[PDB]
């Protein structure tokens, strides 16, 4: 309920209708900025963000106190700010804008470990975070096969899965 | 920008079926939302069917058990079959996306955009026949103005396309609604007016073209 | 079913009115519903989605409100690019169900017709039947009936008629009606005429003719 | 503990005084290291994360740098308001980690002049042997720099035992004072000729005595 | 700005459930994490170990063979520190602070003292440390013998007396009660038609003596 479905297909392209029938995307063909506050009535679709493993998150009060509108008040927002979680809380994010454009966020860059300069899904090159929306925000990895994988960040033993070409 | 083309014109004899297609191009997927809508002559839109990118038809009762939609997503085009063709059938039959395009306030919202170029769908029990223009040649009607017509008779299917002096005489020109005659045959009347200072000196004829039998005949008119 | 139904069924409005279209919803449809606007010989465009959201393109001009069952487009300055007819279309159901169109047209200084008789062409009297059509032309309103008086007696079911679209230079129609016999039915009266009647006409226009000269 | 820099350093108004601080590849090697200051009774106050990265409120004046298993901080222009002490810690990868701390330095500076304990010396209170206790009370104060030893004597040899000394505060003056406490039986306290309190400050001793 | 309120300074003796709570404010709480360091008097600092806000995360030190329990409510913003079993050497400041990968261990709160000693609450017994000198002045004071637990405020005269005075840090006697003593300096001419009188409060018991050194 929690989640900011506002979406705008203004182009007539016809995206916003993937997020609801997946898998249908046509091919034929085919760095990250700090995390922050976003106005939640720019955000369509679930938020993601990634410790590597991934996690949706939901609509705040700037205060703190999660908002349950659908991104529909400008007092409802998505609070991401972000530190590399072997400690804090998430590498990274991604989701897509009302528009329809895949926008993510991080930790700042850089021995090149994930878990040192890791800002998003993107682990190593190739490789990506899979999750129930890597379709709909990473399109064109649609040939990447999924192989099962496991991490550590400064000790902790985690279990996921990456899609990689 | 998602774009669509139809069929060609089919002409179905009736108790038969007819198949029209709706290319899809120009978007992100192999198939989207696709409706059918059809418009009887004159009349109004009716809505007919739809089917959904995963291909679940949904159709109007008006027509269970007549419409299937179907997809060829390989070449990403749908089609929209109507069985048991009866004469109340001949109507324009268009297509268009039915896209999820905006979502506001946790609900989303379909409108229709774009529409294909539509098909026109003839069911009778005639056969193509071409058609015969006779002159409405002019009497002289005052104003010092005239009128001249000729009258396009006989003919199946509809359309046919007339002009005046190969679209030079194209003021005042005044072509009407085919008519179908209790022949199964359609019949029109063009007709222009025209200083009739000018009957006897202005050469008038006109152009009928019937494409379904492919018939092109320039017929002069001089008065009488 | 889910049944829209649009009022009024047609209107006549002068450039500038106000004209205000009504979809009345069969059932509670939320928010969902949509406003085509299509002119002759074209397909239908989007103009209002979801009630009161007019597409990118559409003039300001034209306004959506409404929710529950009482919708309704509204055009503040009706401009002569906005004469068509436009359709409702509901959505809470996924059997969409269309509104019965409201066709706008421009109203208009009354307009006296002119009448024509044309008589049956002799390339057409070589073979077969014979047609005669009488022709109102460039009248306004739309609103006139006709009928053809063969010898001064009546006919009944042997003529049919059509009118052209309101004209796009003058904002006016025309009338045609061909009245319909065979060689052995009209070599064999004498005269007859079209007689019209109409509310820009004082008083009916007959114009006739003889089967000679 | 676990890593390692001097005890102590010193300095003059403005003499840009260093410290050090050094450990192994597990910590000093691939990891940052970040530097405190610990003023007396408070918590600790973050100067320097990263390697060489500075936060708000912290002057263009403290600065730092690392080289190798050794990083090491300048606190350049000096106002005795630095006074401090002064930690060092680091991330360490291994199971020596993974964080560990220094056991820091406090750093004084050389500008104050030498000062000798002034003393003072309360036997037994008659209310205190009234309750079978004795408590000799020896005050030691105003004395500069903060390091001084205390010797209790008993007629003229040494005592060992029931003898408790304070820690040097830095009192108003920015000088010293400690105190140091014997405890006797009434017994004892009457017993012996004369008890004296022995506290010596840089080489030099003031002496203190009192007798029943 | 960023801070945290640490709870107070609880005191109990040895094989006792503290448990320090640590208030945070002024960033996201669940962005970072938060450890604890204690500092037994004197010495250095001690990494005790850290959790995550959001992870739930927790590297405990080993020294601390698991008696350790750092744990918060993201509800309330409070982060706690359980440490049962205790021990002597257990005696320290504990502070809480926020902790980045890149930033570090970087602010801290205030402090919170914890004490266990096998000690009770126990009101000091007061003696006047009469006045026995040569600089046109003396030295005279009263001694605050055998309390617990710290702190002991001290006056003269109701606060009328405050220039001579100071009040030295306390000692532990290895009874594990607490003392000190506050002296005054005076001028000698004045020890007849002035008299000189010490106020001991200890809040912990509730103890009130005044006692008044003579010569
Ligand atoms: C993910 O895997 C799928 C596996 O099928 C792969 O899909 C294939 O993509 C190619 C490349 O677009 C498709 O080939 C096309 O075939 C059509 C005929 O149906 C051609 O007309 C196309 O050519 C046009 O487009 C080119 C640009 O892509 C132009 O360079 C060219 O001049 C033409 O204008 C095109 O070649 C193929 O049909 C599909 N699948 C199959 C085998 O049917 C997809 O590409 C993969 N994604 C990645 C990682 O790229
Ligand atoms: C969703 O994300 C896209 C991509 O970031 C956003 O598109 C960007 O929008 C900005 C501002 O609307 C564009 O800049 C503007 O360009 C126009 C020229 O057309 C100029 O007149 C303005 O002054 C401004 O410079 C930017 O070019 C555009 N970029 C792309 C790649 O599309 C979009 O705005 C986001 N939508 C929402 C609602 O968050
Ligand atoms: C849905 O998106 C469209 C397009 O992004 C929004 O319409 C735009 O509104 C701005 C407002 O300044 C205009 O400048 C643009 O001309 C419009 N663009 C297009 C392409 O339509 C629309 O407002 C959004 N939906 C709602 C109701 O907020
Ligand atoms: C999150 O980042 C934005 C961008 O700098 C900043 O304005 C906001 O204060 C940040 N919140 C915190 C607690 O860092």
């Amino acid at each position: 309920n929690r989640t900011a479905l506002n979406c705008n297909d203004s182009l007539n392209t016809g995206w916003l209708a993937g997020l609801f029938y997946h898998h249908k995307f046509d091919s034929s063909g085919c760095p990250p900025r700090p995390c922050g506050i976003v106005p939640a009535k720019t955000v369509c679709g679930p938020v993601y963000c990634f410790t590597p493993s991934p996690v949706v998150v939901g609509t705040t009060d700037r205060a703190g106190a999660p908002a349950y509108n659908w991104g529909e008040n400008d007092t409802d927002v998505f609070v991401l700010n972000n530190t590399r979680p072997p400690l804090g809380n998430w590498f990274g994010c991604t989701w897509m804008n009302s528009t329809g454009f895949t926008k993510a966020c991080g930790a700042p860059p850089c021995e090149a470990t994930y878990s040192r300069c890791g800002s998003g899904p993107w682990i190593t090159p190739r490789c990506l975070v899979d999750y129930p929306y890597r379709l709909w925000h990473y399109p064109c990895t649609i040939n990447y096969t999924v192989f099962k994988i496991r991490m550590y960040v400064g000790g902790v033993e985690h279990r996921l899965e990456a899609a990689c070409n | 920008q998602v774009q669509l083309v139809q069929s060609g014109a089919e002409v179905k004899k009736p108790g038969s079926s007819v198949k029209v297609s709706c290319k899809a191009s120009g978007g992100t997927l192999n198939s989207y939302e696709i409706t059918w809508v059809r418009q009887a002559p004159g009349q109004g839109l009716e809505w007919m069917g739809g089917i959904t990118p995963i291909f679940e038809t949904t159709y109007a009762q008006k027509f269970q058990g007549r419409v299937t939609i179907t997809a060829d997503e390989s070449t990403s085009t749908t089609y929209m079959e109507l069985s048991s063709l009866r004469p109340e059938d001949t109507a324009v039959y268009y297509c268009a996306r039915d896209g999820v395009r905006y979502c506001g306030g946790g609900r989303c919202y379909n409108w229709f955009d774009p529409w294909g170029q539509g098909t026109l769908v003839t069911v009778s029990s005639a056969s193509t026949k071409g058609p015969s223009v006779f002159p409405l040649a002019p009497s002289s009607t005052s104003g010092g103005t005239a009128a001249l017509g000729c009258l396009v008779k006989d003919y199946f299917p509809e359309p046919v396309t007339v002009s005046w002096n190969s679209g030079a005489l194209t003021s005042g020109v005044h072509t009407f609604p085919a008519v179908l005659q209790s022949s199964g045959l359609y019949s029109l009347s063009s007709v222009v007016t025209v200083p009739s200072s000018s009957l006897g000196t202005q050469t008038y004829i006109c152009n009928v073209n019937h494409k379904p039998s492919n018939t092109k005949v320039d017929k002069r008119v001089e008065p009488k | 079913d889910i049944q829209m139904t649009q009022s009024p069924s047609s209107l006549s409005a002068s450039v500038g009115d106000r004209v205000t279209i009504t979809c009345r919803a069969g059932q509670n449809i939320n928010n969902y519903l949509n406003w085509y606007q299509q002119k002759p010989g074209k397909a239908p465009k989007v103009l209002i989605y979801a009630a009161s959201n007019l597409q990118s393109g559409v003039p300001s001009r034209f306004s959506g409100s409404g929710s529950g069952t009482d919708f309704t487009l509204t055009i503040s300055s009706l401009q002569p690019e906005d004469f068509a007819t436009y359709y409702c279309q509901q959505s809470h159901s996924t059997v969409r169900t269309f509104g019965q169109g409201t066709k706008v047209e421009i109203k208009r200084t009354v307009a006296a017709p002119s009448v024509f008789i044309f008589p049956p062409s002799d390339e057409q009297l070589k073979s077969g039947t014979a047609s005669v059509v009488c022709l109102l032309n460039n009248f306004y309103p739309r609103e006139a009936k006709v009928q053809w008086k063969v010898d001064n007696a009546l006919q009944s079911g042997n003529s049919q008629e059509s009118v052209t679209e309101q004209d796009s230079k003058d904002s006016t129609y025309s009338l045609s009606s061909t009245l319909t016999l065979s060689k052995a039915d009209y070599e064999k009266h004498k005269v007859y005429a079209c007689e019209v009647t109409h509310q820009g006409l004082s008083s009916p226009v007959t114009k006739s003719f003889n089967r000679g000269e | 503990s676990v890593l390692t820099q001097p005890p102590s350093a010193s300095g003059t108004p403005g003499q840009r005084v260093t410290i050090s601080c050094s450990g192994s590849s597990s910590n000093i090697g691939s990891n940052y290291v970040y530097w405190y200051q610990q003023f007396p009774g408070t918590a600790p106050k973050l100067l320097i994360y990263g390697n060489n990265q500075r936060p708000s409120g912290v002057p263009d004046r403290f600065s730092g740098s690392k080289s190798g298993t050794s990083a090491s901080l300048a606190i350049s222009g000096l106002r005795s308001e630095d006074e401090a002490d002064y930690y060092c810690a680091a991330w360490d990868d291994s199971l020596s980690g993974p964080w560990v701390f220094g056991g820091g330095t406090q750093v004084t500076v050389l500008g104050q002049p030498k000062a000798a304990p002034s003393v003072t010396l309360f036997p037994p209170s008659s209310e205190e042997l009234q309750a079978n206790k004795a408590t000799l009370v020896c005050l030691i104060s105003d004395f500069y720099p903060g390091a001084v030893t205390v010797a209790w004597k008993a007629d003229s040899s040494p005592v060992k035992a029931g003898v408790e000394t304070t820690t040097p505060s830095k009192q108003s003056n920015n000088k010293y004072a400690a105190s140091s406490y014997l405890s006797l039986t009434p017994e004892q306290w009457k017993s012996h000729r004369s008890y004296s309190c022995q506290v010596t400050h840089e080489g030099s001793t003031v002496e203190k005595t009192v007798a029943p």
